[PDB]
């Protein structure tokens, strides 16, 4: 692209590598909410995604990670502070490879989002999309096959290391 | 012989549904907030000297999934309907199930017990008599329960089953 900025993770699974996913944040039109999932994934203001666990990963919804205030599913904070509100709904779950927050409500988001690894359009309207994967979504798909219909992964999954490229 | 019984726990998010569903099966409190998608627990206990094998179905506190949430209260046999006591909102969401479970079943009379949960903390919201008044409104069981301390925990998986059992003698 040339507006948006392109984040990796490096993808670990009990520790040990699996693969590299880069994703495209859509800061044309969700600058606000991707410009927090960019400056989480820097590091840059002292606290970010770096070392966090997908916590939640259900085959044929979506891998949710990103809690890394609470390291349970019920934390995370965002680059604004602990919570910001539903920039804009512009953008909708589509299809495999959205990248989305998560949220506990209304004008909830912090730093906790999912990858879709299937439409999800009833999410529609309620999560804010921001932002979708470029590169690697093989190991979103070998994410996935992880989860379990309860979410709990049968190895941990985490972000080993993470940063913004181009 | 044995009777099986198919309980279902519904409640808004973070009132104990899960905390009191552990306790009942493992005996221990879950201090953390671990958020529930779905979990199916079996237990061989004797109500009233009949022996029992109840299936507990532990609910997410969510309101998005109404066909999933439609085919929980079809199944099921009867429900605990949890509120926390220091959670106004969560007691208010109460006549929303019993409402959804009658629709659901097609049935004026659905066994059910009201569970005021987290009778432990010092943060109560919603008085005792509130509850109670609910519960007469409705003709079922309220219990006051703490999955923290075990007050009340058994008695509120064993009444429910006996509002089963004098359902079923309709
Ligand atoms: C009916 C079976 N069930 C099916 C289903 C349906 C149809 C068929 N099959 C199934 C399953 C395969 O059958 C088993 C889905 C589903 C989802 C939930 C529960 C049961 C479900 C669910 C449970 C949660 O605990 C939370 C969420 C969904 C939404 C989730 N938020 C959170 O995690 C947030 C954190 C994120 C940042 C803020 C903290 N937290 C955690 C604690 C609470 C719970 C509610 N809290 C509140 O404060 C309330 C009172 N205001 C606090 C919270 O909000 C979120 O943003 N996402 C991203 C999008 C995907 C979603 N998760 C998810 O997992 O969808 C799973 C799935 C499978 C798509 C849907
Ligand atoms: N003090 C106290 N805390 C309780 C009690 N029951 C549950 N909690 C606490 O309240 C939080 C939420 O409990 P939990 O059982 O997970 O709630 P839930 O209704 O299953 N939530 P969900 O709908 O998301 O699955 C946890 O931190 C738990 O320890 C109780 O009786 N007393
Ligand atoms: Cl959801
Ligand atoms: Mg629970």
């Amino acid at each position: 692209s040339m507006v948006n900025p392109t984040v990796f993770f490096d993808i670990a699974v009990d520790g040990e590598p699996l693969g590299r996913v880069s994703f495209e944040l859509f800061a044309d039109k969700v600058p606000k909410t991707a410009e927090n999932f960019r400056a989480l994934s820097t590091g840059e203001k002292g606290f970010g995604y770096k070392g966090s666990c997908f916590h939640r990963i259900i085959p044929g919804f979506m891998c949710q990670g990103g809690d890394f205030t609470r390291h349970n599913g019920t934390g995370g904070k965002s680059i604004y502070g602990e919570k910001f509100e539903d920039e804009n709904f512009i953008l909708k779950h589509t299809g495999p490879g959205i990248l989305s927050m998560a949220n506990a409500g209304p004008n909830t988001n912090g730093s906790q989002f999912f990858i879709c690894t299937a439409k999800t359009e009833w999410l529609d309207g309620k999560h804010v999309v921001f932002g979708k994967v470029k590169e690697g979504m093989n190991i979103v798909e070998a994410m996935e096959r992880f989860g379990s219909r309860n979410g709990k992964t049968s190895k941990k999954i985490t972000i080993a290391d993470c940063g913004q490229l181009e | 012989s044995m009777t099986e019984y198919k309980l279902v726990v519904v409640g808004a998010d973070g009132v104990g549904k899960s905390a009191l569903t552990i306790q009942l099966i493992q005996n221990h409190f879950v201090d953390e907030y671990d958020p529930t998608i779905e979990d199916s627990y079996r237990k061989q206990v004797v109500i009233d000297g009949e022996t029992c094998l109840l299936d507990i179905l532990d609910t997410a506190g969510q309101e998005e999934y109404s066909a999933m949430r439609d085919q929980y209260m079809r199944t099921g046999e009867g429900f605990l309907c949890v509120f926390a006591i220091n959670n106004t909102k969560s007691f208010e969401d109460i006549h929303h199930y019993r409402e959804q479970i009658k629709r659901v079943k097609d049935s004026e009379d659905v066994p059910m017990v009201l569970v005021g949960n987290k009778c432990d903390l010092p943060s109560r919201t919603v008085d005792t008599k509130q509850a109670q008044d609910l519960a007469r409104s409705y003709g079922i069981p309220f219990i006051e329960t703490s999955a923290k301390t075990r007050q009340g925990v058994d008695d509120a998986f064993y009444t429910l089953v006996r509002e089963i059992r004098k359902h079923k003698e309709k």
